[PDB]
């Protein structure tokens, strides 16, 4: 919540961050910079329109924007809530904020929808959702296609950054990615198994990593699916894990990913998954701090 | 006078299903079963230590025996999503259809969260959850009807007591079952009120999140705390 760390623009004491800064805010715990905070010029606010005019509507919006954009602190919290909170509690504010007819939220209610969750000038998000002057309404469908595109963006650039630029990330690389935020007591054990008990190499793809990421972002059901076994003590073996991923998310998971997950969280289990451990790591992965 | 009421509630909450059956009962009746389910309703002085509705389609017009009681209570107390998963985790392609062995495995894992003439109906074959969830919804609709079908139908009017089914634990009947249909998918009716927070503020939530008549009998009692007892009521 001290997003001041990355904000490079200032205006009369209000600090704003460009899309580049917002991306550094999620891929970098810190960096060697001092951010050189500069007064907001009469070009940056124009560069906002410039950026959204040349940027693309897909997975690449925040990246094509580069520095041509603006993000306000409340909108930064809004975007972090998009990344961090599950895909089940945003359709409750649209229908509640657009009762006239179907769910379309006006520009004046976007500030409300932000002051609700996790709570001067127009920024990239306003200009993209409601147009250059506010004449457009934010359909819930377009906003869902936006939410998951931002998610896909962070997935792709984390893929490349942990794969160190190779087309395929290693199983040891996927292990690095999964454990990147876990700092708990068993931090050592997890890293023991990565190095002592894991068949190295073997070509995890970007589509497969996207599969695991979508599974992480649809894990609410996997919890109670797994909170069955914990109660009425009953084990969770490789077939149980496969079927539970299926019911929670409706998708196969490549055998590299499954082998990695088990070889990391078969804590003294003998082909049995320490699953509360695994869910703990997965929830460390969701909120980055 | 009322020491036995509070004692019976004590049985209804902290006692074994064996005891909750041996007191509230030799299978019970649809009138009896709701007594164990409904707190603050006494059984007669000749009650003690063995002292077309859904029920008919379990035995033969009212029969509710230990096995039926055990399994039938775990269907009004379990939510929707909690059932499907147990169904999808033991089927053998993972679509939601279970058979006698798999549905035997499902109740073991579903009942353990706590501290028979019907095997023929559901199945030999295999049963899906699209249909099972209907069995649950029917069980509820029928038991709710009976519970509020005797309280004073005189056909509801009651007013002053209707609050009391709201505080069972913790103008018609169709208006009531709709207050309980609104009332049940409630989690989002907490987040809607919590966004509206951070009395026709909600009468649209009943039509936008739950999807004016009864809205008056409730606001005269206490929102945002309303929700707590309502949720902890099932």
């Amino acid at each position: 919540q001290r997003f001041m760390q990355f904000s490079s623009l200032e205006h009369e004491g209000e600090y704003y961050m460009t899309p580049r800064d917002f991306l550094f805010s999620v891929m970098f715990e810190q960096m060697e910079r001092k951010t050189s905070v500069k007064k907001l010029t009469k070009k940056d606010i124009e560069d906002t329109l410039s950026g959204i005019q040349t940027a693309g509507c897909g997975s690449t919006f925040f990246r094509d924007l580069g520095d041509k954009g603006l993000i306000s602190y409340t909108e930064y919290l809004f975007l972090l809530t998009i990344l961090t909170k599950p895909h089940s509690g945003f359709h409750v504010a649209f229908k509640m904020l657009d009762t006239d007819g179907n769910e379309m939220i006006e520009k004046r209610e976007f500030f409300k929808l932000q002051k609700i969750i996790s709570k001067e000038i127009n920024t990239t998000l306003q200009m993209r959702f409601f147009g250059k002057r506010g004449q457009r309404k934010l359909h819930y469908k377009e906003f869902r296609r936006f939410m998951e595109n931002l998610q896909t963006e962070i997935q792709e650039m984390e893929f490349l950054q942990f794969s160190k630029g190779l087309s395929f990330m290693r199983k040891e690389d996927f292990a690095e990615w999964l454990l990147f935020f876990t700092n708990t007591e068993n931090k050592d054990i997890y890293w023991k198994n990565v190095r002592e008990k894991l068949s190295a190499g073997e070509s995890i793809s970007l589509d497969e990593f996207k599969s695991f990421c979508h599974f992480t972002t649809h894990l609410e059901d996997f919890a109670i699916a797994m909170q069955m076994f914990s109660l009425a003590h009953r084990p969770v073996r490789l077939a149980e894990f496969k079927r539970a991923v299926k019911v929670a998310t409706g998708q196969e998971l490549s055998n590299n990913i499954l082998d990695t997950v088990f070889k990391i969280f078969d804590l003294d289990g003998d082909e049995c998954l320490s699953h509360e451990e695994f869910l703990g790591v997965l929830k460390n992965r969701m909120h980055r701090g | 006078d009322r020491k036995v009421m509070e004692y019976e509630n004590r049985i209804r909450a902290y006692s074994t299903p064996d005891k909750i059956f041996r007191y509230f009962a030799v299978f019970m009746t649809p009138e009896d079963f709701v007594r164990s389910i409904t707190p603050n309703e006494k059984q007669p002085e000749h009650l003690g230590l063995d002292q077309g509705s859904i029920f008919y389609t379990l035995g033969e017009c009212g029969l509710i025996s230990f096995s039926d009681y055990i399994f039938l209570t775990t269907v009004l107390s379990t939510p929707q999503r909690n059932f499907e998963i147990a169904f999808k985790m033991f089927d053998l392609n993972g679509d939601g259809e279970v058979d006698m062995e798999e549905f035997e495995q499902v109740q073991s894992i579903i009942r353990s969260q706590t501290s028979s003439a019907l095997t023929t109906y559901f199945f030999k074959g295999k049963l899906t959850i699209k249909n099972f969830l209907e069995f649950q919804r029917k069980l509820q609709h029928d038991v709710l009807k009976l519970e509020f079908e005797r309280h004073d139908p005189v056909g509801r009017i009651t007013e002053r007591q209707f609050g009391g089914m709201l505080l069972a634990y913790s103008l018609t009947f169709q208006e009531v079952e709709n207050f309980f249909t609104f009332l049940k998918n409630i989690n989002d009716v907490d987040t809607a009120l919590s966004f509206y927070h951070m009395k026709v503020t909600m009468q649209q939530v009943a039509r936008t999140v739950a999807k004016d008549h009864v809205c008056d009998v409730v606001f005269a009692l206490f929102n945002k705390e309303f929700v707590s007892i309502m949720k902890q009521r099932l």
